């Protein structure tokens, strides 16, 4: 059903960490988005941190329902505030983030299909399954996202 | 409960205006709300009650009342422990504005004040202490009132003093505090002129102006709008107040203002519009049908003779009463706009906005 | 500089270069006054310059002189706003004034280069009175290998239309002089109307030689384009509402300043509303009338 | 590799412009031109901004001369030139921009400008590419931004008249029709009766629509409340280069004082004034107007089939673009902040 789990082990991102987000709403301070790699937690792309040049309307560069690569610039785990910037994301960083998100989404789809086959019904079961299989490879290789996909690729053959 | 119930529509509406709400002054929104005023701040509830009953009317008066109520709301604001002021205050103010819109559609001045306050709140640093932020917000609101309304009115009066001449016959319409102040200060400074007050049903706000013009000693004639074509041969200048100036130059004002502009153009009479730059808007309207306010239709009933026509007008299925509030004057019918920046053409609204936006 | 020396310098500047505009000569005289000034404060210099502007306007009543004086006053004010020290302020004022003169000495060439492309080949152009800017535009159009015919109004009472006709005949252009009263008779022949301007008011309208307003009205009646060529220093912060709202000091000449052969002292200028103007060809480019106000709103405030 | 593919793509684009163009829309034309210019910036070797600007201008001259009526290519070329100028001025130490670039009374009084693009900066290319990417992102949403303003200009039971087939106007009307009921009258815009298609699509959305020939525009205008049209180009003075028969529609609307709204995006704005140039109208084969099967009658009859009509700004009430609503009298400003005057003539 609505089973979901974080792509990585840590529940929150870090500053200077390019992440994939999906724009959900438009507000005054910025665009309210959901972090795709972290179980759709709320974040805000700041209006000031949207373009190097002067911008008159947020709708000029932000469309609701479009994925984006944004660098985290401020995390408050207590209040739950994650601030994201689109100006500071380089094209190479965007490509790297896209590749990492693709690999992580493939791994997540594999694990979710496994859970659906096993008739898992709660998110705790999916979290435990991620703990056993994916995050073990992730912290064995010391490379979140990349490690799990590389280990899965090392399988089959 | 947590959401204020939507106000009910009063009666059947004109098919061309069926997209706009139509409310009855008797049916207030406070009938189904807690008296200790939990959900909505008591200042906002009182302000909405005054709006829905017509007690506070006029762009400047409504904006000032809204800003004072917002100051009261800010003064009684406590930041949640797990929240920041810059976001929580903006999120908290939204239901208040929705309630105020339900009580009466917001004027352009109110919209611009709300936008300014939201921008000011958003630009508050997260490191600032709560009381410092609240004091700064109150000071900002006070500065906004002082500069955008009072000093702007004084500058507009000083600018418009030049246009008024001795022996002039100035035609004014309805009630406008800016126009009344301009006329009073021109009379005080030594100019001698007559004023013709044009009024219209059902508000009859022009009477207000008339009273002021007699307290200042200015000679004043009075008549209704249909007789305007009779009096315009004498008139040398038409001076109108504006509720809003749109980005394309259109003047959004009380209904009948565009009528007076048209008849004045037909009679070869200059038309001047007085407006503060804080009421300039980025929206554009090509007619009075797309965006307008439908007042209480029952206000159209009149007491002529012993009988009352239109009494129980809802009993007739094909009868509709259209109490339009605003109207849009195209920029081709306006000769001049007097603002705190000076005398500008009607097409200079978009540039002025830009000048006022590069700063912010 | 004293008043007599100021007047002599202005008149000599006009006389040495007949093609020099009155506003340009006034601005150059004001710059010379600034150079020769002895005061050591901004307010004293401003008062002296205001007195000089009043003297020059008394000498020449054209709107161009007043607009040039107001422009120079705004220029010194802008220079004073940035710099607090008066010595550096005066040095920068002198340098920027020299640059300003050099730049506005080339306005007519830019106007001609921008406007000559609007004259269709084999077209008829109707013109009112004499105008050096219009003459330069027609020179540029001729130099671009374009053949066109010209109708010029007489422009009573100084008959400057005949002078313009002679100037155009010097350029080998078919030019015909018509009476002012005949303007409405001849508008059906003209493909477009090109006139100068003694000043561009805030709303985008113009203040020009008497007879331009009725030409504009007749052109609007027959849906003919109405083009104005005017330099940027002719922009004024005036907002007349009708013909009587134009200041009297502009209508009646300097030396000039009942019910029986009165003639009411025939005015020399009238006001044409921006609604009767199609485009303006300034040294800032091709503009709609609504752009003119912008150039002033950004200039002040 | 670089040149062998870039030159081939430039040749293909020029040849497509010369002969046909396919079903490509204006947005597609702008996107392809922007991609071409981005690849030219990336692949070609340029030392300073001056050489890059000269090369871009050289390519744009050919691209524009391929098909003068397709003004979107020239608009995108001039936009890229302005972007290069802005980036170079930012790296050259000039603080704020987009104001000193344009001639201004205040700028003239308080100094001036002395342009020089000879200096070399290694970070110029990345900034230019980022700006072009931002431009493309804005292009991807300009149509949605325009359509989002539908409910602010249409009231209940309104009669809206349109001419031809405009995808922007179609999206505008379809967005409005979700919450409002109105009646649309479409002129067929002969000889290319694209309006017919415009009437079919609007009919599939449930909108009460009516088709009529261009001869009935004035007859039906008396009962039309609003006019909403697209355009091919917006000139520097607010004028329109629209489909043929649009000038007649504008005159009919002006007779009845019906508002005329032009729903056109930002990239359709061209800094070219309608002075002359004898390149305004686009004359297609007269087969559309008079068939070849007429016979000998065709050997003494002059048949002309202009495609575009010039609409003066006096007949236009409002411009609706991705940045909102503007009057035709403000278009000049939108010129100055989009294109540089020195880049008007490529």
């Amino acid at each position: 059903p609505g089973l979901s789990c974080r792509f990585y082990q840590h529940k929150f991102p870090e500053v200077e960490d390019v992440v994939m987000v999906n724009v959900r709403s438009i507000a005054e301070m910025g665009a309210y988005v959901s972090l795709l790699e972290y179980n759709n937690i709320e974040g805000m792309i700041l209006l000031s941190e949207l373009s190097r040049r002067r911008i008159r309307s947020i709708n000029k560069l932000i469309r609701i329902g479009r994925n984006e690569c944004v660098v985290v610039i401020r995390v408050d785990k207590e209040k739950g505030y994650i601030d994201l910037s689109k100006r500071r994301v380089s094209p190479e960083e965007a490509i790297k983030c896209e590749d990492k998100f693709t690999k992580s989404k493939t791994v997540y789809s594999i694990l979710r299909h496994v859970a659906e086959v096993l008739e898992y019904t709660k998110d705790e079961q999916l979290e435990s399954l991620f703990q056993r299989t994916a995050w073990v490879f992730d912290d064995k290789y010391k490379r979140p996202g990349y490690g799990a996909y590389d280990a899965f690729k090392h399988a089959v053959s | 409960r947590q959401q204020v119930p939507t106000r009910k529509d009063y009666g059947s509406k004109v098919s061309l205006f069926s997209h706009l709400p139509q409310y009855s002054r008797q049916n207030s929104l406070t009938q189904f709300m807690s008296i200790p005023s939990s959900v909505i701040h008591p200042a906002m509830v009182r302000l909405g009650l005054q709006y829905s009953q017509g007690l506070v009317s006029g762009s400047n008066a409504r904006c000032i009342a809204l800003l004072r109520a917002l100051q009261q709301v800010i003064q009684d604001y406590t930041t949640p422990p797990n929240e920041e002021l810059s976001r929580d205050l903006v999120n908290k103010l939204k239901p208040y504005m929705s309630f105020l819109t339900q009580c009466r559609p917001l004027s352009a001045s109110m919209h611009n004040a709300i936008k300014f306050l939201n921008k000011e709140i958003t630009s508050v640093g997260s490191s600032k202490r709560e009381e410092e932020a609240k004091s700064e917000l109150r000071a900002a609101i006070d500065r906004y009132v002082q500069e955008k309304i009072v000093l702007a009115a004084q500058a507009i009066s000083r600018f418009a003093y030049q246009k008024i001449s001795n022996g002039d016959v100035i035609l004014v319409y309805g009630c406008s505090s800016l126009v009344s102040r301009i006329l009073q200060e021109a009379w005080t400074e030594g100019r001698r002129f007559r004023v013709v007050v044009v009024d219209s049903r059902p508000w009859l706000e022009g009477r207000h102006t008339l009273r002021s013009l007699v307290h200042a000693g200015v000679p004043a004639s009075y008549l209704l709008i249909p007789a305007a074509s009779y009096v315009l041969p004498e008139v040398s200048k038409v001076l109108l107040g504006a509720h809003a100036l749109l980005a394309n130059g259109s003047v959004m004002s009380r209904v009948g203002t565009a009528q007076l502009a048209l008849v004045a153009r037909a009679h070869n009479v200059p038309v001047l519009v007085c407006c503060e730059t804080y009421k300039f808007c980025e929206r554009v309207q090509t007619d009075a049908f797309v965006s307008n306010e439908l007042d209480d239709p029952d206000d159209l009933q009149c007491k002529r003779g012993e009988h009352v026509a239109l009494a129980n007008w809802q009993n007739h299925a094909s009868l509709r009463l259209l109490n339009l509030v605003y109207d849009v004057t195209p920029p081709e019918l306006v000769d001049l706009v007097i603002t705190e920046l000076g005398m500008i053409p009607c097409s200079s609204v978009p540039v002025v906005l830009r000048v006022k936006s590069s700063d912010q | 500089m004293d008043d007599k020396e100021l007047i002599e310098y202005f008149k000599s500047q006009m006389k040495e270069d007949p093609d020099m505009a009155s506003a340009v000569a006034a601005i150059r005289t004001l710059l010379e006054f600034l150079k020769r000034d002895k005061g050591e404060t901004i307010q004293g210099l401003r008062a002296n310059l205001t007195s000089a502007i009043e003297t020059l306007c008394g000498v020449d009543s054209s709107v161009a002189v007043s607009s040039g004086g107001e422009l120079f006053l705004r220029f010194i004010s802008l220079a004073s706003l940035e710099y607090s020290d008066y010595s550096k302020c005066k040095k920068i004022m002198i340098e920027r004034g020299e640059l300003f003169l050099r730049r506005i000495s080339l306005s007519r060439n830019k106007i001609a280069d921008l406007c000559h492309t609007f004259i269709k080949d084999g077209a008829t152009i109707l013109t009112h009175a004499y105008s050096r800017v219009v003459l330069r535009v027609l020179e540029a159009a001729v130099a671009a290998k374009k053949r066109f015919s010209v109708y010029v109004t007489e422009s009573q009472p100084d008959l400057s239309g005949k002078k313009m006709a002679k100037a155009l005949c010097h350029l080998n252009v078919p030019v015909t002089v018509v009476l002012d009263a005949a303007v409405g008779y001849i508008m059906e022949k003209a493909d477009l109307v090109i006139v100068g301007a003694e000043g561009v008011v805030e709303n985008g309208g113009i203040i020009n030689k008497i007879g331009t307003n009725q030409m504009a009205v007749c052109a609007k009646a027959q849906n003919k384009p109405f083009y104005v060529v005017a330099e940027s220093f002719k922009f004024v912060r005036l907002f007349p509402l009708n013909q009587q709202d134009v200041p009297d000091k502009f209508k009646y000449k300097a030396d000039t300043l009942t019910g029986q052969d009165l003639k009411e002292e025939h005015p020399w200028v009238d006001y044409t509303a921006p609604s009767l103007i199609t485009l303006l060809f300034t040294d800032l480019g091709v503009l709609t009338p609504s752009a003119v106000s912008d150039e002033l709103i950004k200039l002040y405030l | 590799a670089k040149g062998s593919e870039l030159s081939e793509r430039i040749e293909s684009f020029v040849e497509t412009l010369k002969r046909g163009g396919g079903p490509r829309s204006s947005e597609e034309m702008a996107r392809e031109t922007l991609g071409l210019l981005r690849q030219i910036i990336t692949d070609h070797r340029w030392s300073n901004a001056g050489e890059l600007m000269e090369l871009i201008r050289r390519e744009g001259r050919r691209m524009t001369a391929a098909q003068p009526s397709e003004t979107t290519v020239g608009n995108m070329v001039r936009r890229v030139l302005k972007i290069i100028r802005e980036e170079y001025g930012r790296l050259h130490g000039r603080s704020d921009e987009s104001d000193q670039q344009e001639s201004l009374h205040k700028l003239l009084t308080s100094g001036g400008l002395n342009e020089d693009f000879s200096f070399h900066y290694a970070q110029l290319q990345s900034n230019i590419i980022e700006a072009i990417n931002e431009l493309l992102v804005e292009l991807e949403g300009t149509m949605e931004n325009i359509a989002a303003q539908a409910l602010e200009h249409i009231h209940s039971n309104e009669v809206i008249m349109t001419i031809g087939f405009s995808r922007t106007v179609e999206a505008f009307l379809k967005e409005a029709a979700r919450k409002r009921k109105f009646h649309v009258i479409v002129a067929e815009c002969a000889p290319f009766c694209q309006g017919h298609e415009m009437a079919v699509n609007l009919s599939k959305a449930g909108i009460e629509t009516t088709v009529m020939t261009d001869a009935a525009i004035f007859a039906v205008m008396s009962r039309v409340n609003k006019v909403i049209i697209g355009t091919k180009t917006i000139l520097a003075n607010g004028a329109l280069r629209a489909v043929t028969g649009t000038h007649t529609l504008a005159l009919a609307a002006k007779h009845h004082s019906t508002p005329l709204i032009v729903c056109a995006p930002m990239f359709k704005l061209s800094p070219q004034f309608p002075n002359e140039e004898d390149s305004f109208h686009k004359f297609v084969a007269p087969e559309e107007v008079l068939p070849f099967t007429e016979g000998d009658i065709l050997e003494k009859v002059s048949v002309h089939c202009p495609v575009f009509d010039y609409v003066p700004p006096e007949l236009i009430t409002l411009f609706i673009s991705n940045i909102g609503g503007n009057a035709p009298s403000y278009i000049y400003r939108l010129m100055s902040e989009l294109y540089h005057p020195d880049d008007h003539v490529l």
